[PDB]
């Protein structure tokens, strides 16, 4: 079947230019459409423009005009997406897709919807600086609940675990994007009230893109 | 220009039921070039229908379309856990998306549990301080949460975010953080947390006693 590997997350400043590739393995490659579609966080999804790799045709979106370049490469079959004059609404997951087809293998007709996606890019906007979070213990008050606050950390994502992955009643929330321009996220956990006393909590905090990693105990707090 | 509205914004339904998603084009859709696509959270859309009826193999048949002109519908004959997502409608005929149907688990009604955590010493010896309200395992999503210092009513000064629909009770979590400077804060002493939910008859407050 056709696959799409997309290119890792990128982090960039307002004013600059991001290139996204996707490495399109199977099928035939030339014949067929390969469009661009992002999809900022917690909104829908925007089409933003397509290539057929031969000839080279090429669509914008009219909102993009000026401002995007799509291109092919049928020497390695992979495609280009560039965005220049980045803003903070432009941070989003960027997906490419191509059209699907029927009728014999890679010598069909295309259909024109898009059958097949990549597994999308993360591209952060931002005028911050990669930065490891701090981890500060929501400490615990039948059932009790407690957990563990990661603040002040850049850029997404934050990865949290409990115990080193021994899941009940676990719930890591959504990161907000504070007004200090950095992240902060919260995950709780519902325990027996009766095993806070004797059972160590421990929650594993991993930040890959600064490289940080931190295992914060939450036991009971006293006065 | 063509407009492609979904209808409606959020559906509520059991798993089992019978789905019927709407899309209306602002004008007509030529050569009935309508696609029906689905994305779950974490994962790419996924391609349900194309050319407004046709179905691409691999895909369920409980997933059906139809209509013409500036009405189609997409329609699930018999709910599964899985098919609990977000729907997006295409136009490709420049290409254009809906804004979205989403499609959710109706459950029974349950009450928020209602928690309230200090902020953390650790953070104090950095000067900042963050009071989180939490709301564990409740439905319907609807829920207000209101911050009182003092009995003074907050605003501007939290941040909230729910969790997805859970995959076993179908509740949702919400965690609302109210942060402010060491200056706001010893110079007010009781912190509280007000929640009104739909699960809950009246109100049900929160609260600590800084440094108690």
């Amino acid at each position: 079947q056709v696959q799409l590997v997309q290119s890792g997350a990128e982090v960039k400043r307002p004013g600059s230019s991001v290139t996204v590739s996707c490495k399109a393995s199977g099928g035939s490659f030339s014949t067929y459409a390969l469009s661009w579609v992002r999809q900022a966080p917690g909104r829908g999804l925007e089409w933003m423009g397509g290539v057929i790799p031969l000839l080279t045709i090429t669509n914008y979106a009219p909102r993009f005009q000026g401002r995007i370049t799509i291109t092919a490469d049928r020497s390695t079959s992979t495609a280009y997406l560039e965005l220049n004059s980045l803003r903070p609404e432009d941070t989003a997951v960027y997906y490419c897709a191509r059209e699907g087809t029927t009728g014999w293998g890679w010598l069909g007709k295309p259909i024109g919807a898009f059958a097949h996606w990549g597994q999308g890019t993360l591209v952060t906007v931002s005028s911050a600086s990669t930065k490891g979070p701090s981890v500060f213990p929501l400490a615990p008050s039948g059932t009790a609940a407690l957990g563990c606050l990661v603040k002040d950390y850049f850029p997404e994502p934050v990865t949290v675990s409990w115990n080193s992955g021994a899941t009940s009643g676990v719930h890591t929330f959504p990161a907000v994007l504070q007004s200090s321009g950095l992240y902060s996220l919260s995950s709780v956990v519902t325990v027996p009230s009766s095993s806070l006393g004797t059972q160590t909590y421990i929650c594993n905090v991993n930040h890959k893109p600064s490289n940080t990693k931190v295992d914060k105990k939450v036991e009971p707090k006293s006065c | 220009e063509i407009v492609l509205t979904q209808s409606p914004g959020t559906q509520s339904l059991s798993p089992g039921e019978r789905a019927t998603l709407s899309c209306r084009a602002s004008q007509s859709v030529g050569n009935n070039k309508l696609a029906w696509y689905q994305q779950r959270p974490g994962q790419a859309p996924r391609l349900l229908i194309y050319g407004a009826s046709s179905r691409p193999s691999g895909v369920a048949d409980r997933f059906s379309g139809s209509g013409s002109g500036t009405d189609f519908t997409l329609t699930i004959s018999r709910l599964e856990p899985e098919d609990f997502a977000v729907y997006y409608c295409q136009q490709y005929g420049l290409s254009t998306f809906g804004q979205g149907t989403k499609v959710e688990v109706k459950r029974t009604v349950a009450a928020p549990s209602v928690f309230i955590f200090p902020p953390s010493d650790e953070q104090l010896k950095s000067g900042t301080a963050s009071v989180v309200c939490l709301l564990n395992n409740f439905y319907p999503r609807e829920a207000k949460v209101q911050w009182k210092v003092d009995n003074a009513l907050q605003s501007g000064n939290s941040q909230e975010s729910v969790t997805e629909q859970d995959s076993k009770d179908s509740t949702y979590s919400l965690s609302s953080t109210l942060t402010l400077s060491k200056a706001d804060y010893e110079k007010h002493k009781v912190y509280a947390c007000e929640v009104t939910h739909q699960g809950l008859s009246s109100p049900v407050t929160k609260s600590f006693n800084r440094g108690e």
